């Protein structure tokens, strides 16, 4: 349980047990202080002028240096073991969502994965560190105030032994009011954030009706009961305090009356009642804190929970076995059927797809409907509803992803840069294998090298985000130069480039020429050029394969693509 | 696995009108191209009919106002109507569906007199 | 100056001036009871009789009642002028938001405007009201705590009152140090968690290439050096509180030795020194806050000047001076053009379009370009750039705004319900001019009556959001029976529903029908119906009027809306 | 407000070839629909070709394979090539930018 809580944090014994060492101090010497001030009152003004009034002066120092100090070693040395769980968590975290389906990324949490991560470990380690030192420097105070208190009365503070749980009982109903008071206003202000943000929505709609002051009208309604809710959240908040405030100023009334009605007083030395007040006063801040961490002990552990709900979510099936050395084979569709998970109507119904190796097949329908998604089924990243994608004899699911996403090359123009030198990109996920002797020429040979010297340095210049922005038409040539470096056996282009740009289109067509040599290839063609020098051309209207062939057989043939050929004549 | 059937008439009188039919199975039937091309003794194939996602009918240049290509869209079966026959229209009409590279029935020669 | 932005708050003073006048006794208590210590130690515990300090617990008990009620009676009192602020500064900040021009809600800020109305707000309300406390009630408990200082001592008060104002500059010299350290290192979390994101953004740009294995080492790389930022945060942060208070005890001890290294002093007797000691380590809280409280005043001026720079924004023009009754007329476009701010290629090149008294124009478009922005000109909603619209024989940048688009009844799929009373959607903004009777006879003209009827509450039914959720085809119907019953003479049906109701669609058309027997009709198309009927047909490509005429007169010209009269067959 | 100017001939022996041309000055003559139309002295107007902002060009039929139509990209004119002419060609011959419910030129009658 606890016990078994102690290995994942292992190696951090010495900073967190130095912690320690160096926070129980922080309580123990502001007990000296009060345990100092006793002695400053009846012997040290009684009948003297020094050995108290000379003591003092330095030792108050003293102690309050080795109060900063140590206040100092506690916080930074929690601080490193708090940090270097959050590091460690979040790298098990971030490792933990690159192998993850590609239909998580489906727009639902694209953005809010970085704040997840970062958000939810800067918040478990901070509630769970803060509870730590929550519940040692506020308990160790409590334990070194009623030792000085003992050795300085033997019944005084017995009466304070006794009350304490009356104290600690009120504080904590007063602040489990106020939180059971706290719940219901996040409904209330969905209920109110609802109302205004439906409210300047139809702007269009509230300008063409001549309505604008009937809708004045009701925001000034909103705003008022929006802030008699936030006045009701203030009346509520703001006696917490007052009343723990009142119950402990009993406590100290009933404890300075019994000071007094019996004969047991007058054993009392004129300083030591008031080092015993001293250190009942100054006991508020820790009974008062001590109560208050299991308030954060449930923060952490919900933090705790929230990530778990996430550090163990679906993960990309990769139930295969088999491996590949060269797709050099005729990838096969049959019969395919697929539909987005959490959408209804069909994207894809039956298809009878049979590209050969060596030749290309173009995806030209324009609906753009259905296309742009037979580039995420031949790469496993949407797995398949019902069909078999056949590649090189076998299917997708009796192979390894290791491999089978190492075979096909996805050229496209949105390739996302990596922020490292050009020529890690080039031969990314591989520097190692690649010597920039092949990677010059792999840059020549997709026509690179002539935008790549014009850069500062050479085949070097940190290219990603922040910093050097290439154009959108060098990101395809610098695909390309990827492309042709890893000499992959099935290639994918995407023709992203509807609006074309001159010259750099010269040498794309002209880059492109050598990439598809051999190499079969899946190309989603939009341009004249490669639909008609394509070897299938193939047409998707919204749902499925409407109109295939080669395309001076296809002009002939209207069908659709006579009629989409004239649209874009 | 998809396919066509197809039927038609034999000889026939010259400058008369017939209906020859093709019923698909296995298909998406309302959306995928459909067509008629004859294929003479001599000339090799070239579509004269041709129906759309849409519905729509396309020719020969000869063929105009001379062919007509309609659909059934719930039997699943498509039909080619012949009026004002010709000597020089004597050939073997094929079924196809789905473009040139896709499916090619039986097809039924017809004989004009 | 000060003395001017007064009278803002003057219809406050009330609940001002009670929350000064019990928030300076929420000092005063303290102040009486370390006060009333000083008999205690003196005469109580000095003393021997017994009755000397019976008279403490009911003081005490009756001084924590007087503080804890003050606290709520000043928390209160500063929590309703604090909401009677925001609230009617958000009011007249959203009262001059529904003036704006359209353009302003070209997306860059449409989630923005609830929070420009609330999280600013109360950022200026919670620091103003804040920083008003802690000059006040701090500023008047050492005022107090000074005056009871004086009055128990002459020597000590002195040094004291020397010493301490180092302690105030020591207190804002750690301070704006620690300012000046935390000002880049917003840049610095900028900066690392750029590079989270970016390597979260091109997931598929990792798997495509098997690249894992060197993503792992880069996060590796950017998690410690976000650990690294955050060990220097923390341990930067941890050196204001014990070196302050260092500096304080250093103050305090000079304070002891200078007050008992003569013989002059020690005239104290054991009561005054405690009282002495006590006040001084008790007014840490108040020679703090007063002297950070300068930290809120920037602050809150900040929020206060971010409030109004966005409400002196551009209000929509409105430099028109007629004021049309019901302009029944040949409204025409001239050589229109006209280009979003915030783009570069023009939209609408030269135009000659022309709706006449009586007929309806259609517009059609291959691309979906250039239509919609015909309707965003015809209302004013954008300012033409060179052009006239031309309405009965004047441009309508000089009709008074509120008179023109009110001759405008916009019909759409996609119109706005706000959540109230169909009889209300139905008659929107004049519900005071149109009685109930109206509506019974026009939501029957539209066919509507019907889909309200089936309801539970009928025409008294929610019909917007929080309400019944009225289908979107019978969100048109209701645009439809809207319209009808302002009957207004330029419609501006925008038919891009594409969508299809069998039968009810039906009874939709048969309600336009209705609704346009009259009424010049710019109507945007996308149905065979509309166009069959449609008595001038405008055919614009992506940026100007292509082809303009009648459908009987337009099919046997080939041009360009026969070619698309095939797309659409 | 545009206008356009027709240029043509007038009269020729049967069975020739002709050259009519249109300038079209005064709007954006690469993307606005230019067509030619002929009208009898009794027969109403009627359409003859078309051409469009690809110039995916079009004609009518009774002179379908004989006629031709293009457009200079900046010259701002329109040609339209006559071949094989018929006696039945005898007709006033107009230009017509932006549909048939827009501008239309003096045009010509051609024998
Ligand atoms: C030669 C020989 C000499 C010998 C030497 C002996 C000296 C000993 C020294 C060490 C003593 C140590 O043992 C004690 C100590 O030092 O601990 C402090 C304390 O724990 C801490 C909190 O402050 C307290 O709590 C409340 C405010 O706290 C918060 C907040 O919640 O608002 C939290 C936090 O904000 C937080 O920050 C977080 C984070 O930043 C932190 O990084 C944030 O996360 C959040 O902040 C944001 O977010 C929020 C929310 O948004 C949520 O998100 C907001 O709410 C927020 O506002 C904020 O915006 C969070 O809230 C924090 O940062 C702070 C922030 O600054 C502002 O926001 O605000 C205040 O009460 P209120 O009125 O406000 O409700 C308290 O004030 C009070 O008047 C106490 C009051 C309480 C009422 C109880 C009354 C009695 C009940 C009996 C109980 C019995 C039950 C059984 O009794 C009285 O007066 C009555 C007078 C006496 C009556 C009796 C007389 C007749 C008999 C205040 N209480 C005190 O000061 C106690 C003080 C006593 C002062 C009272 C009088 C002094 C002498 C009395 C004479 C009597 C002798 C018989 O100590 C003693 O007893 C001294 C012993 C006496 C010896 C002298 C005799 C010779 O402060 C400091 O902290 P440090 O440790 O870091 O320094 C701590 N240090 C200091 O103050 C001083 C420091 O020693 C310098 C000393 C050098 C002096 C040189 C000249
Ligand atoms: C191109 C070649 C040619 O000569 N055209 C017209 C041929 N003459 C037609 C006689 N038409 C008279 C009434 N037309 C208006 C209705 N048209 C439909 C009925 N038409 C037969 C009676 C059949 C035709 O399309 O063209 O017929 C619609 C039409 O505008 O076509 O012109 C016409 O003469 C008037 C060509 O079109
Ligand atoms: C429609 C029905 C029919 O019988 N056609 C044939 C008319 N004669 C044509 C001669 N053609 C010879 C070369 N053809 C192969 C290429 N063809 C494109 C060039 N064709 C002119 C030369 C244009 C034609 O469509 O038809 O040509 C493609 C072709 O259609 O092949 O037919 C052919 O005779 C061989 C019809 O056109
Ligand atoms: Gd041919
Ligand atoms: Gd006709």
């Amino acid at each position: 349980t606890f016990r078994r809580l102690w290995p994942t944090i292992a190696p951090f014994k010495a900073g967190l047990i130095v912690a320690g060492v160096a926070l129980i101090l922080n309580a123990a010497s502001d007990t000296f202080m009060l345990s100092l001030l006793k002695p400053l009152l009846d012997d040290g003004f009684g009948k003297t002028d020094r050995s108290v009034l000379v003591w003092m002066p330095l030792v108050v120092i003293g102690l309050m240096i080795l109060r900063g100090i140590t206040s100092y070693v506690s916080s930074y040395c929690i601080s490193w073991v708090s940090g270097k769980v959050v590091m460690t968590m979040r790298r098990r975290l971030f490792g933990h969502m690159m192998g993850m389906p590609v239909s998580f990324f489906d727009k639902q949490s694209t953005g809010t994965l970085l704040s997840r991560i970062t958000y939810d470990s800067e918040q478990v380690a901070s509630s769970s560190s803060g509870a730590l030192i929550t519940v040692v420097r506020e308990g160790a105070s409590i334990i070194g105030l009623f030792i000085m208190m003992f050795y300085y009365s033997w019944q005084l503070s017995i009466i304070l032994i006794v009350l304490a749980p009356i104290v600690s009982i009120a504080i904590r109903v007063v602040s489990k009011r106020f939180r059971n008071i706290s719940k219901n206003m996040q409904n209330t202000m969905g209920q109110v954030t609802t109302s205004a943000e439906q409210m300047l929505k139809g702007h269009k709609e509230v300008l063409i009706f001549g309505g604008q002051e009937v809708e004045t009208k009701r925001f000034d309604k909103v705003s008022n009961r929006m802030r008699l809710q936030g006045m009701k959240m203030v009346s509520a908040s703001s006696i917490s305090d007052p009343i723990i405030q009142l119950i402990a100023s009993l406590a100290l009334a009933f404890v300075l009356y019994a000071a007094s009605f019996p004969s047991v007083m007058d054993s009392l030395t004129a300083g030591t009642i008031t080092v015993v007040f001293s250190s009942m006063i100054a006991l508020m801040r820790p009974l008062k804190s001590l109560t208050n961490v299991n308030a954060q002990f449930q923060r952490g552990m919900a933090a705790c929970q929230t990530l778990f709900t996430i550090l163990d979510s679906e993960q990309e099936k990769d139930e295969g076995k088999r491996v590949i050395e060269r797709a050099t084979g005729d990838v096969e569709f049959r019969n395919v059927t697929f539909t987005y998970p959490g959408r209804d109507v069909p994207a894809l119904r039956n298809i009878n797809l049979k590209i050969p190796a060596g030749k290309t097949v173009a995806l030209v329908g324009r609906s753009g409907s259905g296309k742009s998604t037979i580039a995420s089924l031949i790469t496993r990243f949407y797995d398949i509803d019902e069909g078999e994608i056949l590649m090189d004899g076998h299917d997708l699911r009796e192979y390894t992803l290791a491999s089978l996403r190492n075979q096909v090359a996805l050229v496209s123009q949105n390739v996302h840069l990596f922020n490292d030198t050009v020529a890690n990109n080039i031969a990314y996920a591989r520097t190692e294998q690649y010597s920039r002797e092949q990677i010059e020429e792999a840059a020549r040979m997709a026509y690179a090298m002539d935008f790549i010297n014009k850069m500062d340095n050479g085949l070097d210049t940190v290219i990603g985000e922040n910093g050097v922005l290439l154009s959108g038409g060098q990101r395809q040539r610098i695909a390309i130069a990827r492309a042709l470096l890893r000499d992959s056996p099935i290639l994918i282009l995407d023709e992203a480039t509807s609006a074309l740009d001159t010259e750099s289109e010269r040498a794309i067509q002209a880059a492109l020429d050598e990439l598809q040599k051999n190499r079969t290839s899946l190309v989603i063609a939009h341009r004249l050029s490669t639909i008609e020098k394509a070897d299938e051309i193939v047409v998707v209207e919204d749902g499925v394969i409407v109109e295939r062939g080669t395309h001076n057989d296809l002009l002939e043939h209207r069908g659709v693509y006579a009629q989409l050929h004239k649209m874009q004549f | 696995q998809m396919q066509l059937v197809e039927s038609g008439g034999g000889l026939v009188q010259a400058g008369g009108s017939l209906r020859l039919s093709c019923a698909v199975s296995g298909s998406i039937f309302s959306i995928i191209t459909l067509a008629w091309y004859r294929q003479a003794p001599g000339k090799p194939r070239e579509n004269v009919a041709t129906i759309t996602r849409g519905s729509r009918t396309s020719y020969c240049d000869s063929v105009k106002g001379r062919f007509t290509i309609s659909k059934d869209n719930a039997k699943s079966t498509v039909y080619l109507q012949m009026n004002k026959l010709k000597p020089e229209d004597t050939a073997d009409y094929y079924c196809n569906a789905e473009g040139p590279a896709g499916y090619w029935g039986q097809g039924t020669p017809v004989t004009v007199s």
